[PDB]
């Protein structure tokens, strides 16, 4: 490490809670009990990704929930165009048609 | 009472054709969609699954998410 | 509390207290599945000469049924297609008077076998329903023209010949 | 209704003079000892202790043992 | 009503005789093998067993994994 | 070790927890109470590999 | 809003205002600045400012 000074971090997973809505005096609550890694390989598994860099030429990440067509519960999804992805996922308009 | 499969809280039918929700004069009202009301008043037209109680398999309803009873 | 009687319903089909008879069981389940469908087709049945049966002997020793014509000895079943005289169980002779023959089977626990005689059984009452006038009635026709419309109620419902004749004449009728 | 005492799912009378399992098209039948059918199928002739749960004593009831709803 | 031995949603003669899942609008339901119906849209056609909640002894049940109501 | 460098790793057993689904919620939960190893001898003694 | 007109130290209040994107905020009244100073801080008007 003193001759060649090369040392850096990985980061292999993060434990996190999540804070829902708790419907009778409108608070929101963090259950200790759910974490985000029961969570995230289900939207990982059923939504298609668009990695875009228009704004400020920085990488940003959404998720947008499209169809797998062989699997019954995901065929009841609406569906997706590509058009309609990107004007509800980042904030595209066509203000002439365009 | 109006068929709910997902216990969501909003009924199918206007999950499968599209509904929007908007306050009216403090009260949030949630409505099917009409081409000649909603659209010169800038309401968002939303579709969702009725049979996934959160269609992005996130943990936030569809109710939740379109009506504001969200985390903020 | 609620979980032992839960317990108690799991296992309420599974066990029998009282049996002593392998083919008294059958006729249990005849009887019990002729119930289901409701009194007024029966009696529907009944007042035109309608007489049901309930034999063990096999519909080709049955001395009722040995000597018939032979376009009668291979009608359409549930599917459309023929069987041999050989494997079948029910039967509904109609030559002076319709006469349903089933033969006792473990219906309780066979559903296929079980819809053979529900569709000989609507065979038999079925002409009374739809020709009230010895012409078919309109109601039925315009059901005919509103399932022909669809796909999924046309490959479900209609054979196949009807299927292909009923473009063929394009909804002549 | 019909006396179990041991409460194992399984009437007395069957217990103290015989019974058997067999499967008729894909579902599982309990039923007592008849001598001229059974016999001759090979199936094989219980009995049991109508007082206890499990007549070895182990934690595996009599209607688990002989049914195969059992640690496999 | 109609029998459900093993609890698990399915009826026992449709695992005994042939089912599978069709979707019609945007809700799915579980309906008999139907080969004339069934057979033109490429649907699988299951079997099971009528008496265990899960066929193959993983903890998933027969409804599940048939209706993707399953982990992903 | 030095010498001959022979050192290997056995693995004797996993541990690991099962994610069921939640019928009220759609949510998919994990249970601590029920590991794998409650399921899986019972797959490997009913199936064919 | 932060505010130091009392001995010169910063006092932070907080004063629920409406979100004009989101239906659950479009409930709360209509909150205008003097009346955010009037309810948060202690302005008053005695004769009319
Ligand atoms: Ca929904
Ligand atoms: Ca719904
Ligand atoms: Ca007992
Ligand atoms: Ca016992
Ligand atoms: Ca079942
Ligand atoms: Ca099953």
């Amino acid at each position: 490490l003193e001759k060649t000074k090369q040392l850096r971090l990985d980061t292999d997973q993060v434990y996190g809670n999540i804070a829902t809505y708790n419907f009778e005096n409108g608070r929101v609550r963090v259950d200790t009990g759910s974490n985000w890694s029961e969570v995230l390989p289900q939207i990982q598994e059923t939504t298609a990704r668009i990695i875009f860099n228009g704004k400020d030429l920085n990488l940003v990440e959404r998720r947008i929930a499209a169809v797998n067509p062989s699997d019954p519960l995901e065929t009841t999804k609406p569906d997706m165009t590509l058009k309609e992805a990107l004007k509800i996922a980042f904030g595209f308009n066509e203000p002439n048609g365009n | 009472t109006v068929p709910d499969r997902d216990n969501d809280g909003i009924p199918d039918s206007l999950e499968v054709e599209g509904y929007t929700v908007d306050v009216k004069n403090k009260r949030t009202f949630l409505s099917p969609w009409i081409s000649n009301i909603h659209e010169k008043k800038g309401l968002t037209k939303y579709k969702s699954s009725p049979e996934k109680w959160s269609t992005a398999s996130d943990p936030y309803s569809d109710f939740e998410k379109v009506t504001g009873r969200i985390d903020k | 509390k609620t979980e032992k009687e839960k317990f108690k319903d799991s296992i309420n089909n599974l066990v029998k207290t009282e049996f002593t008879n392998e083919t008294l069981d059958k006729i249990q389940q005849t009887q019990d599945l002729l119930k289901k469908i409701p009194k007024d087709v029966l009696e529907i049945y009944s007042e035109l000469g309608g007489e049901i049966y309930f034999t063990d002997i096999d519909l080709v020793e049955h001395k009722e049924l040995q000597d018939l014509s032979e376009e009668e000895k291979n009608s359409m079943n549930s599917r459309g297609e023929k069987v041999p005289f050989a494997s079948r169980f029910v039967f509904e002779k109609k030559r002076e008077t319709p006469k349903l023959i089933i033969n006792i089977k473990d219906y309780a626990i066979n559903s296929e076998q079980s819809k053979e005689v529900y569709y000989e059984i609507g065979k038999g009452i079925s002409l009374d329903i739809i020709s009230k006038d010895k012409s078919l009635d309109p109601e039925f026709l315009n059901l005919i023209k509103s399932l022909s419309d669809d796909s999924d109620s046309s490959d479900l419902l209609f054979s196949q010949k009807f299927k292909e004749k009923l473009e063929l004449n394009n909804k002549s009728i």
